[PDB]
């Protein structure tokens, strides 16, 4: 309930915050404090600084710049799901509850990396893009190589998350299937999909797999089965049956949670497509 | 008249304004924050350094091991010691500080086990096992003899918690010569016989503010309470403990957690004829308050077994035995939802396998009219369950034919057990009213019943009748709040006091006037038509020497008056495993309803409940006796979105209860009916046996 | 580069229902306990992981859990509480609607209930049942079943149309 | 038995431990601060411009000038405007921002100048004087007819400040429905009914904490108090004022203030004819509260003229005035010791004219037996005054043979007024006694001695019987503690709810035995010899349904009871005219004494204050209407060092008061005899005329 003592930092600018966090190897930075704040107060983590980046508004923005929308780290859940970008914003708007979407930012959920968050299906889909920050300037990298295991991220001492990139996805369908318990909890299973129709045939497909895996999948042999075929009941049917193959759950059950993950797959494509 | 209307509450005001003031909106001057350190195992042996500002159980109870253990503790989540710091949060760093060497030992979770005796849960218990009635009645020898066929299965109602979304908390100051204890409580007269008890002095005021709530779990004085008292006496401090909502889920309001092991007697026609078998109860670890709380609840779930039917023989062998857990207390409906929902299930078990209607088998089965003993001696004293049966049928029709599966339960209950209850009405000189009630209301709007029923009796304006209750200095004495007896037991209370002052206005008026008429307060003439007003009457009982203060007491001579009623659910259930509930309609037949507006509000409140622990809620240990389940994502109660989309509530007034106000108890009816409703819509869309609960989504799939 | 340690605690205001409060905190301190401290006490603790919600205040707008907010770092925000609704005591109509169809028990859920309530209202002037439900998911009820709260936030939509 | 013992106080323990808690000790969340701007001017029009965090009298009396002046402020000190700021610092530097714009009108300080109403001390009233009777008793013609000789002066009894070591103070919440304010104040129940009356609502309820001491200043609602509940209303949140003690000395507590012109009618043989002349009281400003109060003072004053005297007639002619000042209120003895000071100055005037001896004077003209009825209608109702003065000869002829001067005066004095007072008693399950009384004691021990009374009755040990007042919510209703009335008509309260609660539990102790003896709270068979216990009896009569309990109102049928002594003192002056006090010798006969010790106390306590207004005290005023003495160096409170070596005090029971306890009020006698004691010693010492107090050291060299 009660935070450990530990000092705090209210930086002037970036640079302030990059250097003091370089200098502090175990400071740790504070964007909408809903992972942050929960794991203090249960003295899960004991920093000796925390550094607090909240301020800085030129990291909050929604930019379509070209076929790329740039998403500023410090942008909110409630913010990202106002946007209209396809399917990340309605899988924003599955995340916690109101209270928690209202201060929840995008960087500071894939700096945290629970293996059950929302976003990473739809990003590890959307083949996004995650430019960090330093003193020495930007490194720009893959969501896949972002995401090194269940809560690490590949963010070294000296450096802050600042942009999440996507494709714009134009004409493409979409949805993000998120199985749970209670409206609020974090997903027992989440499929997030996009795809996009040349005729009746599916011209692009991608199917991400959260909380069944210690980071985000693709479900590649889903894929594999719909990529360039023409829609009818069959197809689906296999598709949904070999997202199977790229869930590796936790014990619901291990079994149970596999099994979901064709369950919404299903419920993915035929939702897109209606 | 006020009493039969859907008043609004008098309570809401202070409380959608956020000027309530619960036990933690409390402060004294120099007040101090205590945590207490908890057992991090089953059972061992324990040695804890005092020290600075650490205090042990040999301070609060040397040469035992309750409440606080000294040498031995036997559950996860039990205090070992206690700090106290300047605030909250340095009393949590000295947490970090305390000392404890632990030695440990072996320990026993499920409580068939536990009754070999092979492990004791505490060194010094002569056995495990607390409680061994075998309960028997009618004939049962007969029942099985004259059976086409027998039933058998084991049926668990698991364990669940409380989880009132205001934790206990209190606030201790001895003054030299008095003691005074603030407590989020169900009662503030029995926490102080309580604390009276365990101190060994009379010189205690307890005062209960809001409470956010119980459902049981606040009428025992927890180890907590008895320590922060005793503390209070040796510091000379003001002393607020609040534990975090971790330690509420480890430590406290543990309730429900039975087994029956039973084989049913029927017929071919659905004849349901006798039951035997072994009901295991588990009590958890030697606590004797919870101890004694939960125990009586084991005989409640026995007793109520034959439910509302026509059985002839039963024999049940019951067990409540102890554990290495948290203690198990009382929760809403305190054992009759446990066999209620037993009874509920078998006859849709014996349905099921007889390809019998589910409200058919009830309509069979029923008894016919009230008064009538059941086999185990519970008296069901008034109304008509056949009848009530059939005015529910109207919505099993309805439901049959729309989308989904159909569950129903029939249910009867007990309610406003005794000894007794209080109630004093006062007048001032400029003729303010007060009345003070010796129950403890914390959400249930006792207060709005009360006013109602005062105003009618006076025949004066209800806002002219300010409610009071909470403090053991302005009201005599007190029994409650639990069992489904303050509108009906402090409500008859309430009567006879309002009786007490209008009789005593009569007089002073008829004094007043030469004679020997009474409306709105005001005495007149009966010819010659000279009156004198309410003031005129109240100002010359003070001149005359003559007291407008008066306290009743009821004394409860009934037994228990017993509600029934029939619930029905529509349900869905969906590829995921996920159950959706698309209707609820209850018909419940309470006796009179002093407000249907709050009595509605009670059936919906503990139909959630009962909804939550079919679906959603249940209390687990891993095999080192750790709760799995300690925070409200991993315990998962329901929000807005869980509920059924719409709940009807409709009553019947059938039968009245012998008491006064003729009402009998709803405060724990809901929760009661609505677990095995729910279960036996479930079961009718899956449909395999349901054995278990919650129901999990990979059993459903 | 204000830096504040362990040992300090830094001077912090807080513009509450329109009036400004200034108070020194530890970087430690939860929102939550500083709102209290300073009289807020209709701001209720329910829990210990921001499941709950009964710790619901609207902040620059916002309806947030100030339980899971340091006092420090909400230096300089309009915080508005339950206790903050009704002008000159004529009740807010959200107030209303929950007295007139008995949307509470206890009351302890209430002051975050009828927040998080007024916030969705100012989101959604008309919603439907289901996100009313959806809109109030934050905030757990252990008394009434929700049916009344439900009741009480259409009544109120239509109160504010 | 413990009535007539000295037992030693049950309110100790707590405060000598500095475990009380007063007004200022008792915090609410989120309390603000409410300081007063006060009127530089003793008359003056206003206009305050209301500004954020600043409140005017409109807020408060709109179209009123009291409590509050809106329009027009009547004397330096009043309330013209009310900051609220987060703090008493912050309170203060707010203050310095108020912007008040003053109109300076003609003011009057002087009553026999106001009483001309040349200038009106407010716009709108017809007069300045309140209050003007002509006072006639017996056959004044006659005695001016048959006088030897007339002796004519002109006493002053100057203004005074009560001055009690705790100031006024109060906290005010309202939640949305219902006033819950706290005050340092003499009675929770009259300060309720002030309240009702002037917001307009019965939903108030009062505490009366601890208080540290009143000598009347505390007994009316002050302007403060009214606009601080009133504020409450309005803000929601709790407001706590605490004037500064310059504010108190300015605004509060102002007593006294007398005149007598007189002539006296005597035979040379120093018998006393007659008396006649004017009396002039100073009011101060109009403020209705402190009027009231003070204008019933005036009436104590010319009835208590005659004395203990066998006058044969008078005829004084009674003048209650406004002025520009403070309102004048009770100060402890309310008019009596005006009264008393100057019939005990003029019979010393007439032996030391005469060369009688003043002992002597006072037996040649001293009433013989009691009851008797005064000139101005006063009845003296039992006792022996002439046996009593007898008694007190002794003492003053030891005195005459020591070194220094002697002054003796003797008194009468009406205590014990009505018109009712409250007690409650009652009994828990469990058996614990609380005992709640409607006075509101402040520092004399009443509560001692209402357990003395109650275990008497009920013969159970003193530490079996709590005493609590002071909250509206635990008792029906009260009086409250000032005309030295609380022992008497509030023990009398005491003494017949504890004879109900005892004839309840014989009844109930019958009941249980079959029959129709009680002994320490046990009820046997008088041969059976079968006994039913205490304890037994109270959780039976629980079971039985029946309430112990009870409530009694003692309503007073008699007039105010009067007790009498004589007091004596030996003084020296030195050469700077200091005056030490060596000895002080007090007979007094105050009924049957509950507690000696006590008694003592009050004695001593009044006595001190009375010698230090001959002394030490006195509230003067320069010519601009500003209180020259607004600290406790400028006003001599005395210090250990100024007290007589030794009191003694004695007491007599040789005239009982009608009450149940046979006992008559001590709280203010002392004040009355010390003062005209003092001064006669000192005039025997100097020897000039001694017609104004304090006494100057310059008027002595
Ligand atoms: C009741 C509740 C329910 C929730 N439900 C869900 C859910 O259903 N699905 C879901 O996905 N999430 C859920 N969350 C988590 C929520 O989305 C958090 O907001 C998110 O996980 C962390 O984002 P934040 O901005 O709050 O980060 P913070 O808590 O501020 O920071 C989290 C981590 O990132 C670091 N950090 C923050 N920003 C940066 C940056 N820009 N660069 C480098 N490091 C940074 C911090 O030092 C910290 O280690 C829930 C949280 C709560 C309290
Ligand atoms: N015939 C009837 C019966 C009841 N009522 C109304 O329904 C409520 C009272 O119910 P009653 O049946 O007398 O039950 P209690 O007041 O004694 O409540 C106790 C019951 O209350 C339940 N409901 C709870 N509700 C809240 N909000 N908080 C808890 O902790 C609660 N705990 C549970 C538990 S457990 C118990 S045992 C009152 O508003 C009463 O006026 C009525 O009008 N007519
Ligand atoms: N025959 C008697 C008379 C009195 N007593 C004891 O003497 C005291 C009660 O005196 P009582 O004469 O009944 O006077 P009250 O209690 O009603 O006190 C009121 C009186 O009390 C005086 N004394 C004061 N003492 C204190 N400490 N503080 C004040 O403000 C006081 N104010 C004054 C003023 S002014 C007044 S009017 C109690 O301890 C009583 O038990 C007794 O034992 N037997
Ligand atoms: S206290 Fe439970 S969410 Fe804040
Ligand atoms: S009203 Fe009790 S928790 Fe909601
Ligand atoms: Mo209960
Ligand atoms: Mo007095």
């Amino acid at each position: 309930m009660y935070p450990p003592k530990f000092g705090y930092v209210i930086p002037d600018n970036l640079n302030e915050a990059l250097e003091f966090l370089e200098e502090h190897q175990d400071a740790r930075p504070l964007a909408g404090g809903h992972s942050l704040i929960p794991m203090l107060k249960l003295r899960l983590i004991r920093p000796s600084y925390i550094v607090e980046i909240r301020r800085f508004s030129n990291l909050s923005y929604i930019t379509k710049d070209g076929n790329l929308y740039k998403i500023g780290a410090l942008t909110t859940h409630y913010n990202i799901s106002k946007s209209s970008i396809p399917l990340l914003s309605e899988t924003a708007s599955n995340i916690g509850d109101p209270q928690v979407r209202n201060m929840g930012t995008i960087g500071g959920s894939i700096s945290h990396l629970d293996p059950s968050a929302d976003y990473p299906a739809a990003l590890i889909a959307m083949d996004a893009k995650v430019k960090i920050t330093s003193r020495k300037g930007d490194r720009v990298v893959n969501f896949k190589s972002f995401a090194k295991d269940m809560f690490t991220p590949d963010l070294n001492p000296g450096e802050l998350v600042t942009e999440i990139q996507v494709p714009t996805f134009e004409g493409y369908k979409f949805s993000y299937q998120k199985l749970e318990r209670r409206a609020g909890d974090f997903a027992i299973v989440g499929v997030a999909l996009l795809l996009k129709l040349s005729g009746d045939v599916i011209e692009d497909v991608r199917i991400g797999l959260t909380a069944v895996n210690n980071v985000a999948v693709r479900a590649k042999g889903a894929e594999e089965e719909l990529l360039g075929k023409r829609l009818n009941d069959e197809i689906i049917e296999k598709a949904a049956t070999r997202a199977m193959e790229s869930a590796n759950p936790t014990s619901g059950s291990a079994e149970y949670k596999k099994k979901m993950v064709k369950v919404l797959t299903k419920r993915a494509i035929i939702t897109a497509l209606k | 008249m006020y009493i039969g209307k859907p008043i609004k509450r008098i309570e809401d005001l202070r409380l959608i304004t956020g000027k309530g003031a619960y036990v933690d909106d409390i402060e004294l001057p120099g007040t101090l924050f205590v945590a207490f350190v908890r057992s991090k195992y089953p059972h061992a042996r324990i040695k804890v350094k005092k020290e600075e500002g650490i205090f042990t159980g040999e301070d609060i109870n040397p040469g035992k091991d309750f409440p606080i253990a000294t040498k031995e503790t036997t559950y996860v989540g039990q205090p070992i010691a206690i700090v106290i710091a300047k605030d909250r949060y340095e009393a949590y760093d000295l947490i970090e500080s305390v000392e404890v060497e632990y030695e440990e030992l072996d320990y026993v979770l499920d409580p068939e086990k536990a009754l070999e005796d092979k492990v004791k849960v505490h060194s010094g218990l002569s056995s495990n096992i607390y409680y061994h009635e075998r309960w028997k009645g009618g004939d049962v020898e007969k029942a099985f003899k004259e059976a086409d066929l027998t039933i058998s299965d084991t049926l668990i109602n698991q364990r669940v918690i409380a989880s009132p979304l205001e934790t206990r908390g209190a606030l201790a100051y001895f003054d030299g010569n008095k003691l005074t204890f603030y407590s989020s409580t169900q009662s503030a007269h029995y926490l102080r016989r309580n604390l009276v008890d365990f101190l060994g002095f009379e010189n205690i005021r307890v005062i209960q503010p809001d409470v956010g709530g119980a459902f049981g779990s606040k009428i025992i004085a927890h180890p907590e309470e008895y320590a922060l008292a005793k503390l209070a006496l040796m510091l000379r401090k003001p002393l607020k403990w609040v534990p975090t909502r971790t330690e509420e889920f480890i430590s406290a309001g543990h309730g429900r957690d039975k087994k029956l092991k039973f084989e049913v007697a029927v017929k071919k026609d659905g004849t349901i004829l006798g039951i035997r078998g072994t009901l295991i109860a588990n009590l958890g670890a030697p606590y004797p308050d919870a101890n004694d709380d939960e125990s009586g609840n084991v005989k409640s779930t026995v007793r109520m077994l034959p439910g509302i039917y026509k059985i002839i023989g039963a024999d049940i062998d019951a067990y409540a035995v102890h554990t290495n857990i948290t203690p198990t207390q009382s929760y809403r409906g305190a054992g009759r939802p446990e066999g209620i929902y037993f009874i509920e299930r078998i006859v849709n078990i014996v349905a099921d396998e007889l390809g019998i209607d589910q409200y058919e088998i009830r309509l069979k089965n029923a008894i016919d009219t009230l008064p009538y003993t059941n086999i185990f001696g519970v008296t069901y004293d008034s109304g008509n369950v056949k009848k009530l049966l059939e005015i529910g049928k109207k919505y099993y029709d309805e439901l049959k034919k729309e989308d989904g599966c159909v569950g129903v339960s029939s249910y009867i209950e007990i309610t406003a057990f005794g000894p007794w209850e209080v109630a004093r009405i006062s007048v001032k000189y400029d003729g303010k009213i007060t009345l003070v009630t010796g129950t403890g209301p914390h959400g249930q709007g006792d207060a709005t019943a009360f006013a109602q029923i005062a105003a009618d009796v006076l025949e004066l304006p209800i806002e002219k009748i300010e409610v009071r209750w909470g403090d053991t200095e302005i009201i005599e004495d007190g029994i409650g709040t639990w069992g489904s007896r303050t509108v009906t037991i402090g409500g008859s209370a309430v009567l006879l006091a309002s009786q007490k002052l209008k009789d005593k206005l009569i007089e002073i008026g008829a004094k007043i006037l030469n004679a020997d008429e009474y409306k709105e307060g005001n005495v007149t003439h009966k010819k010659n038509g000279n009156k004198v007003t309410f003031n005129e009457i109240v100002k010359n009982a003070f001149k005359m020497g003559e007291s407008l203060d008066t306290t009743a007491i009821y004394n409860v001579k009934q037994p228990p008056t017993t509600p029934y009623g029939v619930h029905l659910a529509l349900v869905k259930v969906d590829g995921t495993g996920k159950v959706f509930v698309k209707k609820y309609v209850a018909v419940d037949d309470v006796g009179t309803v002093i407000n249907p507006l709050l009595a509605e509000g009670q059936a919906i409140g503990g139909i959630v409940q009962g909804m939550a622990q079919a679906l959603l809620e249940g209390a687990f240990f891993d095999e080192n006796g750790q709760l799995l389940t300690t925070n409200f994502q991993d315990y998962p109660i329901p929000t807005a979105v869980e509920i059924p989309e719409k709940i009807d509530w409709y009553y019947e007034i059938l039968g009245k209860s012998p008491h006064p106000t003729g009402s009998k108890g709803i405060g724990e009816a809901g929760a009661i009916a609505a677990t095995p409703t729910i279960i036996n819509a479930v079961e009718q869309c899956i449909k395999k046996r349901i054995t278990k609960m919650p129901v999990k989504f990979e059993e459903l799939v | 580069m204000k830096i504040i340690n362990s040992d300090q605690k830094v001077k912090i205001t807080l513009k509450i229902n329109g009036e400004k409060y200034e108070t020194e905190v530890e970087p430690r301190r939860l929102l939550v306990h500083v709102l209290r401290e300073l009289g807020f006490t209709g701001v209720h603790i329910g829990c210990d992981t921001s499941n709950c919600g009964a710790c619901t205040v609207i902040m620059n707008g916002k309806s947030v859990k100030s339980c899971t907010v340091l006092a420090v770092e909400a230096d300089g925000a309009e915080i508005l509480t339950v206790e903050g609704l009704a002008k000159d005591g004529k009740l807010h109509p959200i107030q209303e609607a929950f007295w007139e169809n008995h949307a509470l028990q206890c009351g302890y859920c209430t002051p975050g209930m009828i927040m998080e309530a007024y916030w969705l209202l100012r989101e959604k002037p008309n919603p439907t049942e289901e996100e009313i439900r959806e809109g109030i998911s934050g905030n757990l009820c252990r008394c009434t079943g929700y049916q009344n709260i439900v009741k009480a936030i259409k009544a109120a939509a239509e109160k504010l149309s």
